[PDB]
């Protein structure tokens, strides 16, 4: 299912695969065994409905009473739990998910999978206190899982070691090509180096690895901004209109 | 030939290819040296750094005084065709080829480069004559080739055994590529490989036993395809260091921008790299902003634009941002934007400022007028007017400047004619540029050497000796054009000149379709006025006069508050004096015509004192007072014959009094 | 004087007389665009897949310049 | 580049009328030591731009005798309390 996801590219396209899943799509009923084989009581078309539409953000349908579904089902899926909580963070609310990851790690101590949410989350909650707790427990468990070198420059970057923290970004994209994300990361600790030079590549390669970025972008546009560059930044700012037009910040 | 192309810091399948031909040629042993005019068309693109910035600045010294061969691309099948072509070529061609054969292994790619630091490569020539003893030719390391194979050595001992590997593999690949080529059926058999593979193939120490296992292991690895070959990770096809994609990128640009080339070959390539060598080789970009101007693409023209000049600020640690937005300005004024290039230079004004940077503030002044030359209607909208700034350059230094006094000159002479100013100071004012741009070397600076042709061309021309100008037309470039002005600019400027002799030889149906397309296209001031000017003489010969009255006045009004062009104020002049004396009312042309003769005569251009002496002449004749415009144009016949173009409508006036 | 090019989801404003670029978005899908005196007219994609379903509620949206906000038809 | 001085006559005239903080890139930082790369002299920057083969032909040069230098100070073998550092040092002064 996976790597049918990372095909997917836009949300038009997904309505057009989900009727086909609908309309002319059925297993192998010899194959299933019974009472499963029928699209209604499937389980991974569920999965399929939490996973695609949100990840890429696309318009949810036949979402919700799938997603109470899967809590009766699965009550006590990990996996699930952390995509609950993902939820709230994707909708800027920090409080719930803290509360819905808090519940992860008491009972899933050892999951390097989304704690770089998590973490995420700590950063811009500050309590550096509640934050050094996490980079010395995840640490412990083993530096080459991308995550576990993201949580770590979070909290090296909160204390203002910039020039330390830079280097665990760049370690962390290393283990793995697809966390685009550590770029713009990789860039803000540039600026606050008062290189802005080493900065402006910085974002730039975050937007060739995909043009749809809208943290790439408007960090990019900041960095011409923090110099007297006001207009050559406006290509940068007007290109990230089009991301996020509804947002007051930009 | 084609395949994925990489940038390798590495020691790339066409550096083993000199490796080869430098062994040979100092070997000595086969009797065969290498022409000179090989060794420098391979090794000098290899040769490092050129550096070429993307505007404000046009082969300023790229260009080679000598024309030189076009790089070589790194595919045995352009490598040998070099060779090939001397009748004894063959055999030097055959010694590549045998070599090539005799490498079979990685071992003996140790064996060469062994070979050539212990014995061929030496420190210094005070070793040289102490060394008579050897058989072979010993090579300094500060000559051509010795800083070459010093290079090269230092790119073998510099990594470990995954990079010997990848030299292997790809040579393989690189030396198969040619097998399934034309060429090669050509040379499947020519017995002196043979003999040349079996000189350094001696020595084996085994024939028996190991040759035959050591097959074995060349074969497994190759792809027999006899069973499904061993996996590997893709390779690429063409290994390249970034200096040799810095020598083929810039002719490229070059040769395109204005011994045969392969385009096809190398915008293949260069459409395979992995995103990160173009990090590492911002040019790439640009290299697609030159295509994108030719099709005029505007957005596909920007982004290119502020993707090399994101790389290039990164990379180098001087600031540069202060140069990026007059490379944006001089795009937008490509487009005729015009407005917002202004608005784009103001900012770098203010950036130059921090960086408290003397040198830059010349460049910056220096693209000022260059816009504004491009643009006169713009220069009231500057914060200094033009007459500032050749004040402040004339003055400049007297050091350290080189070109700016040539370039301070010409915008004098430039304003200096504009201002109608008398002739003797305009043209002392072009003696002063004539003199500098020539003195240093012209024909490096293409560009200003271009423009002094354009002002003297102009200049004798407005004084009507067409026979001056007749020998400084055939140096001016076509279709050279100039930077920040559009990109067919020069085919409008080709086709106006078509549309004014289509006027002359009476083909009203062309110039007529011309006018269409005027209305619709962005073109440059300069242009606009031809147009204007061109409208004007077209419908006086259609013969409706009531619009172009109307139309031609309102050229002249706003020839003299939105540009102070007084030379083309002059010639709209003339024509309303043309339209008035052709509608047997020339009466009221009168007291224009007079005002202009005693205000030119202290002037003292030639042309203009004569033009208007034929058209006072003509104003008398159809008032029935041609006796005495008869007297008058007796005494001056002798002085209005010097001027070409008059001479049709003098002589026709001649028969008219007969 | 602008010259307007209409995407999916995303119009593309390009100053031909003056200035330089302009781009918008939309709430939703587009399925044609109508050219009218001072604006667009915009109708919904309709449907995609082979199911056919389609909204009537509303479908059209009209913009005067790319910056204020877009307006709905009265019929 | 003349100068206006390098051009013969000009120059002639004027004696009768007489009468760079650097700062890293990215491919400067490394992923191991957080410390990035300082050139060492000008050569290695080319107009400004650090040729990457350049750099990494020094860092191959440093560490290729750091390897052979391993041994020095610290270590210490069992029943010798002494490092072969002053093994040498002892030495040089054994013939000097």
């Amino acid at each position: 299912w996976l790597e049918l996801m990372d095909c997917l590219q836009k949300v038009d396209d997904a309505l057009l695969l989900n009727n086909y899943l609908y309309q002319n799509f059925q297993f192998k009923f010899s194959e299933n065994l019974g009472s499963q084989r029928t699209i209604e009581f499937n389980i991974m078309i569920k999965f399929f409905k939490l996973k695609v539409f949100e990840e890429l953000n696309g318009q949810l349908e036949d979402y919700f009473e799938d997603l109470e579904f899967l809590l009766q089902v699965f009550p006590n899926f990990t996996f699930l739990k952390a995509y609950n909580a993902t939820i709230s963070y994707n909708n800027l609310d920090y409080v719930t998910a803290e509360s819905r990851f808090d519940d992860i790690v008491k009972q899933d101590p050892y999951r390097l999978n989304d704690l770089e949410t998590y973490s995420n989350i700590l950063y811009v909650m500050q309590k550096n206190s509640k934050l050094a707790y996490l980079a010395q427990f995840v640490s412990q468990i083993d530096r080459f899982r991308p995550e576990t070198c993201c949580i770590i420059a979070n909290y090296y970057s909160a204390r203002q070691e910039h020039e330390k923290s830079i280097m665990y970004f760049r370690r962390a994209l290393t283990l793995d090509k697809k966390t685009t994300n550590a770029w713009t990361l990789m860039g803000h600790e540039f600026v606050e180096l008062s290189n802005s030079h080493a900065a402006i590549e910085c974002y730039r390669r975050a937007v060739d690895i995909c043009p749809r970025d809208f943290k790439a972008w408007f960090g990019l546009g900041q960095a011409y901004a923090l110099l007297d560059m006001h207009l050559y930044s406006l290509y940068y700012f007007q290109k990230a209109c089009t991301l996020k037009p509804w947002d007051r910040r930009i | 030939k084609y395949g994925p192309l990489g940038i390798t810091n590495f020691i790339t399948p066409y550096d083993l290819c000199i490796l080869i031909l430098i062994h040979a040629h100092c070997s000595q042993d086969n009797g065969i040296s290498v022409p000179t005019a090989v060794f420098l068309r391979l090794i000098s693109p290899t040769r490092p750094s050129l550096e070429w910035n993307p505007l404000l600045k046009d082969n300023s010294n790229l260009r080679s005084s000598s024309i030189v061969p076009p790089p070589v691309l790194p595919i045995l099948d352009n490598i040998i065709r070099i060779l090939l072509d001397d009748k004894d070529g063959n055999k030097i061609a055959l010694t590549l080829m045998g070599y090539l054969e005799a490498i079979n292994g990685l071992d003996s790619i140790n064996r060469l480069m062994m070979d050539l630091e212990k014995n061929c490569l030496v420190n210094n020539y005070r070793s040289m004559k102490m060394r008579t003893t050897s058989t072979r030719r010993q090579m300094t390391r500060a000559s051509f080739l010795g800083t070459f194979l010093s290079t090269c050595i230092r790119k073998y001992q510099i990594g470990d055994f995954e990079m010997r590997e990848t030299i292997w593999i790809n040579l393989q690949n690189f030396k198969t590529v040619f097998k399934h080529t034309p060429l090669w059926l050509r040379f499947k058999d020519n017995v002196h490989i043979q003999k040349v593979k079996n000189c350094l193939l001696a020595n084996d120490e085994i024939s028996v036993e190991d040759q035959q296992m050591v097959e074995f292991f060349q074969h497994f690895n190759n792809g027999n395809d006899a069973d499904s070959k061993t996996m590997n990770e893709e390779n690429y096809g063409t290994l390249i260091s970034i200096q040799h994609l810095q020598s083929i990128v810039n002719r490229q640009i070059v040769n395109w921008l204005d011994y045969e080339e392969q385009s096809g070959l190398v915008f293949d390539l260069l459409d395979t790299l992995s995103l990160n060598d173009a990090t590492k080789f911002p040019l790439i970009f640009i290299l697609k902003y030159l295509e994108a101007i030719k099709e005029n693409s505007y957005q596909t023209a920007l982004d290119s634009l502020h993707n090399y000049f994101d790389y290039k600020s990164t990379g180098n640690s001087q600031n540069y941002f202060h140069i990026s937005l007059l490379s944006l300005a001089t795009f937008h004024s490509s487009f005729n934007e015009c407005d917002a290039a202004i608005n784009s230079f103001e900012e770098a004004t203010r950036i130059a400022r921090e960086n408290k940077d003397m040198e830059t503030l010349n460049l910056i002044m220096i693209w000022i007028i260059n816009f504004i030359e491009v643009h006169p209607e713009y220069a009231n909208r500057f914060y200094i007017t033009v007459e500032q700034i050749i004040k402040y350059l004339k003055n400049s230094s007297d050091v350290e400047d080189a070109n700016i006094f040539s370039n301070a000159y010409k915008f004098e002479t430039l304003l200096s004619m504009v201002k109608e100013s008398k002739t003797a100071e305009v043209s002392s004012s072009l003696l002063k540029f004539m003199a500098i741009t020539l003195q240093n070397v012209p024909s490096q600076n293409f560009d200003l050497f271009q423009s002094l042709v354009s002002y003297e061309v102009k200049f004798w021309k407005e004084l009507g000796y067409e026979s001056i100008s007749d020998v400084y037309e055939k140096f001016l470039s076509k279709t050279s054009s100039s930077s920040l002005r559009n990109y067919d600019s020069s085919i409008i400027n080709q086709d106006i000149k078509v549309a004014f002799k289509a006027l002359e030889e009476d083909d009203f149906l062309k110039v007529k379709q011309y006018l269409l397309k005027s209305e619709s296209l962005e073109l440059d001031y300069d242009q606009k006025i031809n147009l204007k000017y061109l409208r004007v003489k077209y419908l006086v010969k259609i013969g409706d006069y009531d619009l172009s009255m109307r139309l031609i006045n309102q050229y002249v009004k706003e020839c003299c508050e939105e540009v102070a062009d007084s030379n083309w104020r002059f010639k709209f002049e003339i024509e309303s004096i043309n339209v008035l004396l052709l509608s047997d009312v020339g009466i009221r042309s009168l007291p224009k015509i007079i005002k202009l003769i005693d205000e030119y005569k202290e002037i003292g251009n030639p042309l203009r004192c004569v033009i208007l002496l034929l058209k006072l002449c003509e104003v008398l004749i159809q008032v029935g007072k041609s006796m005495e415009a008869e007297c008058l144009i007796s005494c001056n016949l002798s002085t209005i014959l010097e001027f070409p173009f008059v001479r049709k409508k003098t002589d026709e006036l001649l028969e008219s009094l007969s | 004087d602008c010259f307007v090019v209409v995407l999916s989801d995303i119009a593309h404003v390009y100053m031909l007389k003056n200035g330089g670029s302009t781009t918008v978005c939309f709430p939703f899908q587009i399925g044609n665009a109508f050219w009218y005196a001072n604006g667009v007219i915009l109708e919904r994609e309709t449907s995609a897949s082979k199911p056919i379903e389609f909204d009537l509620k509303h479908k059209y949206i009209t913009l005067t310049d790319p910056m204020a906000p877009f307006g709905l038809i009265s019929i | 580049a003349r100068a206006l001085r390098d051009i013969s006559l000009f120059n002639d005239i004027r004696k009768d009328q007489n009468s760079v903080k650097y700062i890293p890139s990215l491919s400067a930082y490394n992923v191991f030591n957080e410390f990035p790369y300082y050139p060492t002299s000008a050569s290695q920057l080319l107009d400004g731009k650090l040729d990457e083969f350049l750099m990494l032909s020094e860092q191959y040069k440093s560490r290729l005798p750091k390897i052979r230098k391993l041994g020095w100070n610290r270590f210490k073998p069992i029943g010798i309390n002494k490092t072969m550092y002053e093994l040498e040092m002892l030495r040089s002064r054994a013939r000097a």
